[PDB]
C-alpha cells in the first residue's frame, strides 16, 4: 500500500464515522456505516495472507448483514412515521431490528462470534482501530435512540456480553483474542447503563478506548502477539512491563486506578433506579475479566520467564516504534480517579 | 484448558502466514482442430488454456 | 528527517538512487576457499561496500563504540569450543549456529539498507541464504539434534521470506583435499581438528541445495581455485551479466519502501530470532538472563540510548 | 397495511433466511445480499411514491449506489478467497478457530 | 415466556400443585429446547438421529427439573401451610439439582446443583415477595 | 447552546483559580507523562529533554484548565435547573413541620 | 384480476426470491434474481416511478452479468445444482413456495390476512391518490433534485465510489 | 445528531430531506402534508415524553393518513357486507 | 395493457416457432449425434470446470461505473432547476471524480489483464 | 460448595463451552437465525 493511499483510506474510515455522528437523517447514518465498512476492509487485508483474507470476509459478511437490518428498520420507521429524523423510532419492530443491527456491529453476544476471529486475523494496528474507533459510530446511534429501545432486549445483550466475554477470555493465550473477549465484556457495561444514564455510557466508552489503545500500543511496541512472546519483555524493556501491569490492573477495575471509575459510576446510576441485583451480578461476573488479566501480569511483570540466547542481540538496539501518545495514554489509564467529577463535561 | 474437541488445534504461525495451498489450479484443455476453420482441417492442436 | 512514509512521500524513492551498479553480491565457498580475499578485491574494483563475514561479534561492531564485547554478552558461544568438542553437553554447537544466523540476518538487513538508501552495491561473504550448509554439516555429523534443525527451519522460514536474494552469487569451488591442506597452512590449532566428512557435508550442501536453488533466482558464477585468484577476471564476468531473472525485476518503489522500513528497524529484523521455543541449547534461565542483562547496562555507553550517555561524553542531554 | 407490503416484507425475510443459512458457495450467499437490497429498494420506493414525498424519490437511487459498492467489495474478497483455495467454499474459511 | 411465568405467578402458592408442574415443566422444557437449538446449530451432530437424540436429552432433562421443582415446592407449601416461605423454593430448587446430578450421573454436580439451584430459587421467591427488580424500569 | 464546549452564560461564573488543586494535579499528571516518555525511550528520566518535559506540564495544564471550567459550568447548570424546578412545582416539594425529638416517638432496642 | 396486477407481480417477486434464496448453482440463483428484478421493476412502475423501476432493473442486469462471469470462474463445479438436484435445495424451495401459497390463498379468500401482522387484501389500488393533474412527473422532479438540494449526498456518494475503485485494487492485489 | 455541527455552523447537510412537509421542488405537496404539519407543530419544543401523551390526537390522525388502516377496515366491512346482501337478493347497486 | 399484450405476443410467437421447430422435423437421435462438439475428438474434461477471468478487476469496476450512469441519467431533468449554479458544479464534480477513478485505475494498471 | 475448587471448575467448564467452536461462518450465522427467532417467538422483544 502506498503511503498516500493508506492515509486517504484511514481518513475515509474516520469520515464515515463522523458522518454517522453528525447526521440528522437516517439515510446519511446508513451511508456513514457503508463508507466506514468500505474503507476498513483494505486495512484488514493489508498484509495479504490467508488469515487476513478470512478475517476480512467474516467481517464483511457480519457488517453487511447488520447494515441490511439497519436499513430495514429505517424503512419501517419511515412507513410508520413518514420521516427520516435520527431519534426515537416509531415502531417496536423497527427498534428491535435496529437494536440487533447495532449489537452485531458492536460484536455483542450472542452476535459476538466474529470479534475474536477477526481480531486474531488482522495486524495489531488494525485490531486497534477495530476494537476502539469502530465502537464510536454504533454507540452514537444507540445514544440517540435509547428511549425506544426495548429494556429486556438491551439488558439481556448486556448480561450475555459480560458472561461470554468473561468466560471466553479464560481459555485464551493469544493477546489479540484476549483483547477481543475483553472488548465484548466491556461493551456489556456500556449498554447496561444506557437505559438509565447515557452519560455513563460515554464515560465507559471513553475510558475503555484509552486503556485499550494503551495495551495495543504496548503490544505493538515490542511486536508481541502471544502470552509467551510478551513474557520476554522483562528481559528487553523492564519499564514496559510495569506499564502493562498498571494498565492491566486498571482494565480489571481495581481502585485506585482509572478503570474503576466506569464500574463505580455505572453501579451508582443503576442503584438510583432500584437496580441492585443486576449491578451486583455484573460486578461479580467482571471478576472473570480480572482473573485472565492477572495471568498476563504474572507471566509479564510479577515473575521472570525463561528467555532465549538470541535475546541478547536485542539489548544493543533501541526501541524504534513510534509509540504515539503512549506516555499520555498510560497516565490517563491509571491516575484519573481523583478527577472523576470531571465526568460532567460529557453531560 | 485442553479438551477432546480442541485436541487437534495448533498454535498459529509465528508471523501469521499459513503456507500456500495447491488445491488444483488446473488449466483448461481444448481440441483446437482438426475440424476447425483455422486448423487447416487436419491439425489437432491440443491447447492448455488459462482463460 | 529519519526515513519513513513522510520522507518517501516527499521524493525519497529507491529508484532514484539505484543504478546499473546498485547490486548485492555474495561470495560463498567452503572453509579456506579464498572467499575473503576474493570478496575484498571484488568490492574495491567495482567500488562497492565490503561487509566482512559476520562473526560472533558482528553485532558489537555496529553498536556502541564498535569494539567486541565480552563473550558472556553473546551467550558464551565460541567457534573454538565447537571444534574442540562439537558434541558438547552444554549445547554450544547449536547456540553458535543460532547466534550466527541472527548475526547474518542482521548483516543482510544492514547491507540492504545501505543499498537502498545510498544506491551503492555491497559485497558479502556468505549470507542467510547459504548459512544452512553449516547446519546440515553439523547434523550429519551428529553435532546437533533433530529438534535444533526443526527450530532453525522455524526461524529461517519467518525471517528469510521478507528479503530479496542477492543479484549475484559468486561461488568458489575448492575440493575437500585441498581444503584440508589449506587449513594446516593456516596454523590455527582448533581448525585443524576439522574432519573431512564435516567439510564434505558442507560441500554437498552447497552443491546439493544452495547452488541449484540460487540458480533459479540469481546469477551464479562458479570459479575454481585458480580461477578465483585473478579478481580482475572475476569482475570482468560480473560487469557483463544480463540480469534477467529473480525477484528484483518485480520491485517497484512501493515495495522497496516497505522493504526499507523493515531493514532500518533492527528490532523488527530480529523479532523472530527469539521465538519462545524452549530448546535446551538456546534457553536461558531467569536468573542467568537477569544477571547478565544487569551487567550489560553497566558497560560504557550502554545504559541509555545512544546520544544520552554522558559517561562517554554526550552533551546537551537536558535539551535532547 | 396493503397486501403488496405482505409480499415485499416476505421477500426480505426470505432473503435474510437465505443469507443466514449458508450452504457451500460463498457466491450463493453474496446473491442473497443483493436480493435483500432489491427488496429494500422496492419497499422504500413504494412508500415514497405512494406518499408523494418528492425529495425522498432520490434515496432509492442512493440505496442502489451503495449496494454496488457492497457487492463490489464482496466480489473482491471472493476473488481472493478463490485464489487461496481454488474454490469459494465457506468451509475453507475456518483457520481462525485457532 | 411472559404468559407461562404469569400463569405460575398468578395462581396462589401451594394450591393446585398439578397446575404449577405444568407451568414449571413448560419453562423447563422450553429452556431445554433453547439449549438444544444452539447446541445443535453450533455443534453440528454427526447425523439427523444424533441431533434429535441430543435434543431429546436436553429437553427431557430441563423439563424434568422444571416439573420436580414446581411439584416439590408446591407440595411443601400445602404440607407446611406456609405458602409465602422462601424455604419451600429452596427445597424445590434443590430437588431440581439432584435430578440434574442423576441425569448427568455425577454426585459432585448433584451436590453443587442443589446448593446453587436451591439458593437461587429461594432468592427468586424473596424477590417476588419484596418486589426486587432484575431488569428495573428507569425511574431517575 | 448546541455543540458549544463552553456556552456564553458560563462567563458569569468565576473562572477556576490557576492555583486550583485539581489543576495542580493535572500538571502533576503532565509531569508523570514526561518522565514515562523518557523511560520508555531509555533516556535519563529526570534530566533528559527538559524542553519536552515542560511542554507536557503546559499542555496538560492548558487542556485541563478548560475541562475544569466546563466541569464547573455543568454543575452550575444542574443546580440552576434543579432549583428552578423546585420553584415551578411547590406542591411537589412541600415544607413539612419538623417535630422535635421530645415529641417524635422512637422505639428503644436494648442491647442485652 | 387486472386490478390485482401489483399483487400478482409481487407473488412472482417472492417466487424469484425463493428461487435464489434456496441457493442452487449461482447460475440459476442469478436467473431468479433477474426475474425478481423484472417484476420488481413492474411493481415500482405501477406506483408512478418508471425511472426508479427501470433503473433498478438496469442496474441488476449489469450486476448479474458480472456475477455470471465470476460464477464460471470461481463458483462452478462438475454438476451444478438445479432446484431438483439437492434435497436441501428442493426442501427449501418447496417450503418457500408453500408458505407463499398459503399466504396468497388466505389473503385472497378473506380479502385480508394475518401473517404475523395484519395485512389488508382489498387490492393495492385503494390507497392510491385521487388528484393528479400536474404537467410533470413527481418522481423525476424528486430525483432531479439530487443536484440542487442533495449537494451533500452527491459528495458522499461521489467520494465513496472513488474510494471503491481504490479499495478493490488494494484488496485484489497480492 | 450526536454532534450537532449542522446547527452549530448554520449548514444544512441533510435536514432538508428529514420530513415531508419541508420545502419540496416546485412546491409539490406530500399526501399527508397537513397531518404532518399539525403533528409537528403540536409537539415542537416540549419533548417526546410530553408529546407522546399531549400530541396523541395529532399523531393518530397522521398515522391514519400514512397507512390508512382504519379507512381500509371501514371499506372492507362495507364491501363484505354488500356481498353478504347480494346473494340474499337484498340489494341492487345503482346504475 | 398494450405493453403487456405486445410483450406476450412477442414471446408467444418465439415460443411457437420453437415448438414447430421441434415437432415438425423428422428426428433421429443416437448417442454419437448428441455428444458434445469439439472439432471431432472427444472433449478433455468437463466444460463446467473453472474458466479463469483475466479481466476480473475491470468487471468489478464495471459495477461501480455502471452505478455512476444511474446517477448521471437524471441530468437532463436537473438542467431545468432554477438553481443552476449548484447543479452545474455538482454535475461536473461527479463526472470529474468518475474521471479521477478511471485515471487512478489506469495508472495503477488495473485495466491491464492478468497473465 | 463455596469451595474455590468448585467455583473455578465451573468457570473452566463454561469457558470451554463458549470458546470451543469450529470457526465456520455457516454455524455462526445459523445461530444468529436462532437468536432472532426466539427474540420474537419466545420473548416478544419485537413488541
Ligand atoms: C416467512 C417464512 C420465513 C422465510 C423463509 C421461508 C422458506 C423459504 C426459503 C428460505 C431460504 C432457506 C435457505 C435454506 C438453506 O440454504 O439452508 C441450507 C442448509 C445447509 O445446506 P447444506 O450445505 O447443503 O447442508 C446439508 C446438510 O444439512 C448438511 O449435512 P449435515 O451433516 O449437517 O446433516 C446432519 C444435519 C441433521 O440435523 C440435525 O442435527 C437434527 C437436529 C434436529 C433437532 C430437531 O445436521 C444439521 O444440518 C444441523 C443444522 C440444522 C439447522 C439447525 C436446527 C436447530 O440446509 C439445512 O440445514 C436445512 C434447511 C432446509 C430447509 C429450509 C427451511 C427454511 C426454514 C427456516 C426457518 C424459517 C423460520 C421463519
Ligand atoms: C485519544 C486516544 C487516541 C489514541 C491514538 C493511538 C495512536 C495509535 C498508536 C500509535 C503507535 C504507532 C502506530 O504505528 O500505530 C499503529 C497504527 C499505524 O499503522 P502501522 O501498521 O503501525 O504503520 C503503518 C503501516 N500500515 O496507528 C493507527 O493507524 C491509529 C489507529 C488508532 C487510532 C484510533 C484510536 C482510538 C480512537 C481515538 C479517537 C477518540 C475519539
Ligand atoms: C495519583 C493518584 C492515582 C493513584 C493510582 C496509582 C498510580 C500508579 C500509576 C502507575 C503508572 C506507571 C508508572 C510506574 C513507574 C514505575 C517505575 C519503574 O518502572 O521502575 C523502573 C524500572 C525501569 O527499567 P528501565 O527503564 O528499562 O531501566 C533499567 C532499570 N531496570 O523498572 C524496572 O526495572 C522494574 C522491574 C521489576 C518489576 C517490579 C514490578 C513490581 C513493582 C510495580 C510498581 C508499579 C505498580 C503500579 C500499579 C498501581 C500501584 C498502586
Ligand atoms: C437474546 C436472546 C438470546 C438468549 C440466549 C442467549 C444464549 C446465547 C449463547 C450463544 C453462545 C453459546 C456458545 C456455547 O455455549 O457453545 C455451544 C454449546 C455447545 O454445547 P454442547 O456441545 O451441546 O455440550 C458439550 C459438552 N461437552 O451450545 C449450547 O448448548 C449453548 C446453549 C446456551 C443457551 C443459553
Ligand atoms: C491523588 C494523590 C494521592 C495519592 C494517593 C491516592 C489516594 C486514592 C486516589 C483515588 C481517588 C481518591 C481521591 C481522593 C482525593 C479527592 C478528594 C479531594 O481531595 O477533593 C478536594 C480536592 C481539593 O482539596 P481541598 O478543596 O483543598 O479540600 C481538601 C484539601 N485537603 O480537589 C481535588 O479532587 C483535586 C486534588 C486531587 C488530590 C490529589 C492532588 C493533590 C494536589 C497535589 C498535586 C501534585
Ligand atoms: C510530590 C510527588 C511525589 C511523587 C509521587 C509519585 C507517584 C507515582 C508517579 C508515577 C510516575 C513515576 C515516574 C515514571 C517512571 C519513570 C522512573 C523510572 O522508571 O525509573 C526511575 C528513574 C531512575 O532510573 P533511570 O532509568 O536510571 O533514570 C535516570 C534518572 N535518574 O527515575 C528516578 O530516579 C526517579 C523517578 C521517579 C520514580 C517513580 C517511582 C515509581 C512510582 C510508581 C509506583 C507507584 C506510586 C505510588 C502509588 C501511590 C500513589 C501516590
Ligand atoms: C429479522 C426479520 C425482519 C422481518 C421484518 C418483517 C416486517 C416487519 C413489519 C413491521 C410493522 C408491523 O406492524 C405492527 O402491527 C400493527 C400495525 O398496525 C401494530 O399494532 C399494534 O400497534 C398499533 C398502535 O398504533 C395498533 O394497531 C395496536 O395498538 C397494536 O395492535 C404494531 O404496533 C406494529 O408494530
Ligand atoms: C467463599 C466466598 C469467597 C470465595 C472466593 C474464592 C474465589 C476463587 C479464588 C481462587 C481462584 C484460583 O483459580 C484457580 O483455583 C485452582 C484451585 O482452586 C488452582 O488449581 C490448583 O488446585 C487444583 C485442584 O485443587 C489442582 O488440580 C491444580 O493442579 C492446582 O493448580 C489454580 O491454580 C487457580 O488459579
Ligand atoms: C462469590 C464470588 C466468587 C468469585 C470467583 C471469581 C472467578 C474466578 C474464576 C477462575 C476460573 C479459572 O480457574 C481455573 O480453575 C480450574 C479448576 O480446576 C483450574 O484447573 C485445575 O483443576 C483441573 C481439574 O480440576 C485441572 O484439569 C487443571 O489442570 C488444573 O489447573 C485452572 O487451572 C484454573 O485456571
Ligand atoms: N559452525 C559454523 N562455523 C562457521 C560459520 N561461518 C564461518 N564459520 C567458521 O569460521 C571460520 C572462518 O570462516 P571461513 O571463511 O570459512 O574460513 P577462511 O579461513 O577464512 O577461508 P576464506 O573463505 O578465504 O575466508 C571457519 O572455520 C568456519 O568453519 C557458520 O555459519 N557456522
Ligand atoms: N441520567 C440522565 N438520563 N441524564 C443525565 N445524564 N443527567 C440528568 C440530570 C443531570 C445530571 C447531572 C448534570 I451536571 C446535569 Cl446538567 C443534569
Ligand atoms: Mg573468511
Amino acid at each position: 500500500m502506498n503511503p498516500i493511499i493508506f492515509i486517504i483510506i484511514l481518513l475515509t474510515i474516520m469520515l464515515g464515522t463522523i458522518i454517522v455522528m453528525i447526521s440528522s437523517h437516517w439515510l446519511l447514518v446508513w451511508i456513514g456505516f457503508e463508507m466506514n465498512m468500505l474503507a476498513i476492509i483494505p486495512i484488514m487485508m493489508k498484509n495479504h495472507n490467508p488469515r487476513a483474507t478470512e478475517a476480512s470476509t467474516k467481517y464483511f459478511l457480519t457488517q453487511s448483514t447488520a447494515s441490511m437490518l439497519l436499513m430495514m428498520a429505517v424503512i419501517i420507521n419511515l412507513m410508520f412515521s413518514g420521516q427520516w429524523t435520527v431519534m426515537k423510532l416509531f415502531n417496536p419492530m423497527a427498534s428491535m431490528l435496529m437494536t440487533m443491527a447495532l449489537a452485531m456491529k458492536l460484536g455483542m453476544a450472542p452476535f459476538h462470534f466474529w470479534v475474536p476471529e477477526v481480531t486474531q486475523g488482522i495486524p495489531l494496528s488494525s485490531g486497534l482501530i477495530l476494537l476502539t474507533w469502530q465502537k464510536l459510530a454504533p454507540m452514537s446511534v444507540l445514544y440517540q435512540i435509547f428511549p425506544s429501545i426495548n429494556l429486556n432486549l438491551i439488558l439481556t445483550l448486556s448480561v450475555l456480553s459480560i458472561l461470554i466475554g468473561g468466560w471466553g477470555g479464560l481459555n485464551q493465550t493469544q493477546l489479540r483474542k484476549i483483547m477481543a473477549y475483553s472488548s465484548i465484556a466491556h461493551m456489556g457495561w456500556m449498554t447496561a447503563v444506557l437505559p438509565y444514564n447515557p452519560t455513563m455510557t460515554l464515560l465507559n466508552l471513553i475510558i475503555y478506548i484509552i486503556m485499550t489503545s494503551t495495551m495495543f500500543t504496548m503490544f505493538m511496541a515490542n511486536s508481541t502477539t502471544t502470552t509467551l512472546s510478551l513474557s520476554h519483555t522483562w528481559n528487553k524493556t523492564p519499564i514496559m512491563t510495569v506499564l502493562i501491569l498498571a494498565t492491566l490492573l486498571s482494565m480489571g477495575g481495581l481502585p485506585p486506578l482509572s478503570g474503576f471509575m466506569p464500574k463505580w459510576m455505572i453501579i451508582q446510576e443503576m442503584t438510583k433506579n432500584n437496580s441492585i441485583i443486576l449491578p451486583t451480578f455484573m460486578a461479580i461476573t467482571a471478576l472473570l475479566n480480572l482473573y485472565f488479566y492477572m495471568r498476563l501480569t504474572y507471566s509479564t511483570t510479577l515473575t521472570m520467564f525463561p528467555s532465549t540466547n538470541n535475546m541478547k542481540m536485542k539489548w544493543q538496539f533501541p526501541l524504534m516504534k513510534k509509540m504515539t501518545f503512549l506516555p499520555t495514554m498510560v497516565v490517563l489509564s491509571t491516575m484519573m480517579l481523583p478527577l472523576t467529577p470531571m465526568l460532567s463535561v460529557l453531560e | 484448558y485442553p479438551t477432546k474437541e480442541t485436541a487437534h488445534w495448533k498454535p498459529p504461525p509465528w508471523n501469521d502466514v499459513d503456507p500456500p495451498k495447491d488445491t488444483l489450479v488446473s488449466n483448461l484443455t481444448l481440441n483446437f482442430g482438426p475440424q476447425h476453420p483455422a486448423a487447416h482441417g487436419v491439425l489437432r492442436l491440443v491447447m492448455e488454456l488459462s482463460g | 528527517l529519519q526515513y519513513g512514509p513522510l520522507a518517501y512521500i516527499l521524493g525519497e524513492k529507491a529508484t532514484k538512487k539505484m543504478t546499473e551498479k546498485s547490486k548485492l553480491i555474495t561470495v560463498d565457498g567452503n572453509i579456506c576457499s579464498g572467499k575473503s580475499k576474493l570478496a575484498k578485491e571484488i568490492a574495491e574494483k567495482l567500488g562497492l561496500k565490503h561487509f566482512p563475514e559476520a562473526g560472533i561479534h558482528y553485532v558489537d561492531s555496529t553498536t556502541g563504540d564498535g569494539k567486541p564485547l565480552p563473550v558472556q554478552f553473546s551467550g558464551n558461544c565460541s567457534l573454538e569450543k565447537f571444534y574442540d568438542d562439537p558434541k558438547s553437553n552444554d549445547g554450544n554447537s547449536y547456540r553458535l549456529q543460532a547466534w550466527l544466523y541472527a548475526s547474518r540476518l542482521l548483516q543482510y538487513a544492514d547491507a540492504l539498507e545501505h543499498l537502498l538508501s545510498t544506491g551503492q552495491g555491497v559485497v558479502l561473504e556468505r549470507s542467510i541464504y547459504s548459512d544452512f550448509v553449516f547446519l546440515e554439516a553439523m547434523y550429519r555429523q551428529g553435532f546437533i539434534r533433530k529438534q535444533c534443525v526443526d527450530h532453525y527451519n522455524q526461524v529461517k522460514k519467518v525471517t528469510i521470506c521478507e528479503y530479496l536474494p542477492p543479484h549475484v552469487v559468486v561461488y568458489v569451488d575448492v575440493p575437500v583435499p585441498e581444503v584440508q591442506s589449506r587449513i594446516q597452512k593456516k596454523g590455527n590449532p582448533h581448525e585443524m581438528k576439522i574432519t573431512s566428512a564435516y567439510l564434505q557435508d558442507i560441500e554437498n550442501a552447497y552443491k546439493g541445495t544452495f547452488l541449484p536453488e540460487m540458480s533459479e533466482k540469481c546469477e551464479v558464477l562458479q570459479y575454481s581455485a585458480w580461477e578465483a585468484q585473478d579478481a580482475e577476471k572475476v569482475v570482468e564476468d560480473i560487469e557483463y551479466l544480463k540480469y534477467d531473472k529473480g525477484p528484483w525485476l518485480d520491485q517497484n518503489d512501493r515495495k522497496l519502501h516497505k522493504l526499507r522500513m523493515l531493514v532500518q528497524d533492527k528490532l523488527e529484523v530480529l523479532n523472530y530470532t527469539s521465538i519462545p521455543v524452549f530448546l535446551p541449547e538456546v534457553t536461558v534461565g531467569a536468573h542467568q538472563s537477569d544477571q547478565v542483562f544487569q551487567e550489560f547496562t553497566e558497560l560504557p555507553g550502554r545504559k541509555y540510548r545512544a546520544g544520552y550517555n554522558e559517561d562517554v561524553g554526550d552533551k546537551w542531554i537536558w535539551l535532547k | 397495511m396493503s397486501m403488496v407490503y405482505m409480499n415485499i416484507m416476505m421477500a426480505f425475510t426470505v432473503s435474510l433466511v437465505g443469507l443466514l443459512m449458508y450452504r457451500s458457495h460463498l457466491m450463493s450467499s453474496l446473491l442473497c445480499l443483493e436480493g435483500m437490497m432489491l427488496s429494500l429498494f422496492v419497499m422504500a420506493a413504494l412508500t415514497i411514491l405512494n406518499s408523494h414525498f418528492t425529495l425522498a424519490s432520490m434515496m432509492p437511487i442512493i440505496l442502489l449506489v451503495f449496494a454496488a459498492c457492497e457487492a463490489a467489495l464482496g466480489l473482491s474478497l471472493l476473488v481472493m478467497v478463490s485464489n487461496t483455495y481454488g474454490t469459494d467454499y465457506v468451509q475453507n474459511l475456518n483457520l481462525l478457530q485457532c | 415466556a411472559k404468559t407461562v411465568l404469569r400463569q405460575y405467578w398468578d395462581i396462589p402458592e401451594g394450591t393446585e400443585c398439578h397446575r404449577k408442574t405444568y407451568a414449571t415443566t413448560s419453562i423447563g422444557g422450553a429452556a431445554g429446547l433453547v439449549v438444544s437449538a444452539y447446541s445443535v446449530a453450533l455443534k453440528t451432530p454427526t447425523s439427523f438421529l444424533e441431533g434429535v437424540a441430543r435434543t431429546g436429552r436436553y429437553t427431557f432433562t430441563a423439563a424434568a427439573i422444571g416439573a420436580i421443582f414446581g411439584l416439590t415446592s408446591c407440595i411443601s407449601a400445602q404440607v407446611r401451610e406456609k405458602p409465602d416461605d422462601p424455604l419451600n423454593y429452596l427445597i424445590g430448587g434443590c430437588a431440581g439439582g439432584l435430578i440434574l446430578g442423576a441425569r448427568t450421573r455425577s454426585y459432585g454436580i448433584g451436590a453443587a446443583a442443589c446448593a446453587y439451584m436451591g439458593l437461587t430459587a429461594a432468592l427468586v421467591k424473596m424477590g417476588q415477595l419484596e418486589g426486587w427488580q432484575v431488569f428495573a424500569e428507569p425511574k431517575v | 447552546a448546541t455543540f458549544q464546549f463552553l456556552p456564553d452564560e458560563a462567563r458569569s461564573l468565576p473562572p477556576p483559580k490557576l492555583t486550583d488543586p485539581r489543576l495542580a494535579f493535572v500538571g502533576f499528571l503532565g509531569y508523570c507523562s514526561g518522565l514515562i516518555d523518557n523511560a520508555i525511550r531509555r533516556r535519563p528520566v529526570l534530566l533528559a529533554g527538559l524542553h519536552r518535559q515542560l511542554l507536557y506540564i503546559t499542555s496538560f495544564v492548558f487542556v485541563g484548565y478548560y475541562l475544569l471550567k466546563r466541569q464547573d459550568y455543568m454543575y452550575a447548570v444542574r443546580d440552576h435547573d434543579m432549583f428552578s424546578y423546585i420553584k415551578s412545582h411547590p406542591e411537589d416539594f412541600p415544607e413539612k413541620d419538623k417535630k422535635t425529638y421530645g415529641e417524635v416517638f422512637e422505639e428503644f432496642h436494648p442491647v442485652r | 384480476m387486472m386490478l390485482y396486477i401489483v399483487f400478482i407481480l409481487s407473488v412472482i417477486f417472492v417466487m424469484g426470491f425463493v428461487g435464489f434464496s434456496s441457493k442452487p448453482s449461482p447460475i440459476y440463483g442469478g436467473l431468479g434474481l433477474i426475474v425478481s428484478g423484472g417484476v420488481g421493476c413492474g411493481i415500482v412502475l405501477n406506483f408512478g416511478g418508471s425511472f426508479l423501476g427501470l433503473m433498478v432493473f438496469l442496474i441488476y442486469l449489469g450486476g448479474m452479468m458480472v456475477v455470471f462471469g465470476y460464477t464460471t470462474a470461481m463458483a462452478t463445479e462438475q454438476y451444478p445444482e438445479i432446484w431438483l438436484s439437492n434435497k436441501a435445495v428442493l426442501g427449501a424451495f418447496v417450503t418457500g413456495l408453500l408458505m407463499e401459497f398459503f399466504m396468497v390463498y388466505y389473503v385472497l379468500k378473506d380479502k385480508e390476512v394475518e401473517v404475523v401482522f395484519e395485512f389488508n387484501g382489498l387490492g393495492d389500488w385503494v390507497i392510491y391518490d385521487t388528484g393528479d393533474s400536474g404537467f410533470f412527473s413527481e418522481e423525476a422532479m424528486g430525483i432531479a433534485a439530487l443536484y440542487s438540494y442533495g449537494t451533500w449526498l452527491v459528495i458522499v456518494t461521489g467520494w465513496s465510489l472513488l474510494i471503491g475503485v481504490v479499495v478493490i485494487m488494494e484488496i485484489t492485489r497480492g | 445528531p450526536f454532534f450537532d455541527v449542522q446547527k452549530r455552523l448554520g449548514v444544512d447537510l441533510d435536514r432538508w430531506m428529514t420530513i415531508q412537509s419541508a420545502e419540496q421542488p416546485h412546491k409539490i405537496p406530500s399526501r399527508c402534508h397537513a397531518f404532518e404539519k399539525e403533528w409537528i407543530e403540536c409537539a415542537h419544543g416540549i419533548g417526546s415524553i410530553r408529546a407522546e401523551k399531549e400530541c396523541k390526537i395529532e399523531f393518530e390522525d397522521f398515522r391514519e393518513c400514512l397507512l390508512r388502516q382504519k379507512t381500509m377496515k371501514r371499506l372492507h366491512a362495507i364491501r363484505r357486507q354488500r356481498e353478504k346482501l347480494i346473494k340474499e337478493g337484498k340489494y341492487t347497486p345503482p346504475p | 395493457m398494450n405493453l403487456m399484450l405486445a410483450l406476450l405476443t412477442n414471446f408467444t410467437l418465439a415460443t411457437l416457432l420453437v415448438i414447430i421447430a421441434f415437432w415438425l422435423p423428422q428426428l433421429n437421435v443416437y448417442s454419437e449425434k448428441t455428444s458434445p462438439y469439439e472439432c471431432g475428438f472427444d472433449p478433455m474434461g468437463s466444460a463446467r470446470l473453472p474458466f479463469s477471468m483475466k479481466f476480473f478487476l475491470v468487471a468489478i469496476t464495471f459495477l461501480l461505473f455502471d452505478l455512476e450512469i444511474a446517477l448521471l441519467l437524471p441530468l437532463p431533468w436537473a438542467s431545468q432547476t432554477a438553481n443552476l449554479n449548484t447543479m452545474l458544479t455538482m454535475a461536473l464534480f461527479l463526472i470529474i471524480l468518475l474521471a479521477v477513478s478511471l485515471a487512478y485505475e489506469w495508472t495503477q494498471k488495473g485495466l491491464e489483464w492478468t497473465e | 460448595a463455596i469451595l474455590p475448587k468448585t467455583i473455578s471448575l465451573a468457570q473452566m467448564k463454561a469457558s470451554t463451552l463458549v470458546t470451543n467452536q469450529k470457526g465456520l461462518i455457516k454455524l455462526y450465522f445459523l445461530s444468529f437465525l436462532i437468536t432472532i427467532l426466539i427474540s420474537m417467538i419466545l420473548f416478544n422483544f419485537h413488541e
